[PDB]
DNA sequence: GTGTGTCTCAATCGTTTTACAACGTCGTGCTG
DNA sequence: CAGCACGACGTTGTAAAACGATTGAGACACAC
């Protein structure tokens, strides 16, 4: 799953195709409580160990990593008023990101739910 | 194989009335000393019983509560009848298989 | 569907809190308290009797919802509503409701099952 | 050593078929 | 010869015994 995650994260030009069959061995599971429960967690709780690929999946959602370079300043000294220097609409070119995180992780999230 | 259609009045009919206290259910419990000709073998004591109050009938084995398919089954592999057994005469009855 | 949902908030909630702000939906169930399902009737009796453990001081007119449990025809709500007249017996003082206990207990001495 | 979480036993609420009891249909046995 | 009686015989519309799919509640675990 580790090398499944990064492949996720790396190449989205199949980044589909590996979730088209990552829930169908899931049909193939342990179908009862005392195999279903695998590796322990941190909190002492018991799980099944498959599961946390789904999670690890969107674990990637391919997150951000170019937070700085996109402003021409960091924080002003005044922003009460106006903000000097740095660009408010450059600031608001996160969200143009984050749609690429949000939009696409509930489209992640709905494939499989 | 008898008091199988029976109705209210006939489930009711089979009880007890009398001055002592209204009776609810009424039970008949047999003890069989097989060897092998019942088929669970590994009991050497058999025991059956079919309790039955004014609206509830359940047959049982040793004190395990089945239906009455299974019984029926039971007493199927084992060497009786489930019909009128000619085993079995009733009162007066003994002119039964000879003029049928 | 009316039956899953009493059967869902007898455990669902843990916290009688719930009622503390919605005495009509308490109200509400008050009146199923006669259905002919003898599986919700049972329901209304575990409810109720945990509104009683924690908001005590319903004492009375919550009392005459559960007595007209215990003459009904099925086991189910006669073996459930007996049990919850136990904890009410310590937990209320009133000797004048306590004699009410024992004359619908002894009332059903005998009984068909 | 104490809470865990999983496995095994009892009522009840639609279906289903299945035994049962009413009703024409014949066929043998007579009597005029 | 023919007409009456009558008694077994085969359909047919039923009500009830029974049937399977749901729930909740005791007894085995562990594993820190």
């Amino acid at each position: 799953f580790q090398t499944l995650q990064y492949l996720f994260r790396l190449y989205p030009y199949q980044r589909d195709f590996i979730i088209e069959e990552s829930l169908t061995n899931f049909s193939h599971l342990p179908t009862a409580r005392s195999v279903s429960r695998t590796y322990r967690l941190s909190n002492g709780k018991s799980i099944q160990y498959y599961s946390t690929l789904f999670v690890r999946l969107i674990q990637s959602c391919s997150i951000q990593n170019l937070f700085d370079s996109e402003i021409v300043q960091s924080e002003s000294k005044s922003t009460e008023a106006l903000h000097s220097g740095n660009l408010t609409e450059h600031l608001k070119t996160v969200e143009s990101i984050l749609s690429k995180s949000r939009h696409e992780e509930y489209r992640i999230a709905n494939h499989i739910v | 194989d008898a008091y199988t259609h029976l109705s209210r009045e006939e489930r009711q009919a089979l009880l007890h009335e009398g001055p002592g206290a209204t009776v609810m259910s009424a039970y008949v419990e047999v003890t069989f000393a097989n060897a092998d000709n019942r088929f669970p073998t590994g009991k050497s004591e058999v025991v059956l019983r079919r309790t039955i109050g004014l609206k509830k009938d359940e047959y049982s084995l040793d004190k395990k509560t089945v239906s009455k398919t299974e019984v029926i089954n039971l007493l199927e592999s084992a060497g009786f009848s489930r019909s009128n057994p000619y085993y079995i005469v009733p009162q007066g009855r003994v002119t039964s298989l000879t003029n049928a | 569907l009316r039956t899953k949902c009493l059967r869902i908030i007898n455990q669902m909630k843990t916290i009688p809190s719930i009622l503390r702000t919605h005495p009509e939906v308490l109200a509400q169930i008050i009146s199923k308290s006669n259905d002919q399902s003898a599986i919700v009737r049972d329901t209304v009796l575990d409810l109720l009797g945990t509104y009683i453990m924690a908001y005590r001081e319903t004492i009375p007119q919550i009392y005459g919802c559960i007595i007209s449990g215990i003459s009904d025809p099925s086991t189910i709500v006669r073996k459930r509503a007996i049990k919850q007249l136990c904890e009410v017996y310590e937990a209320t003082e009133d000797l004048n409701i306590r004699v009410d206990i024992a004359s619908k207990l002894l009332t059903r001495s005998n009984d068909e099952e």
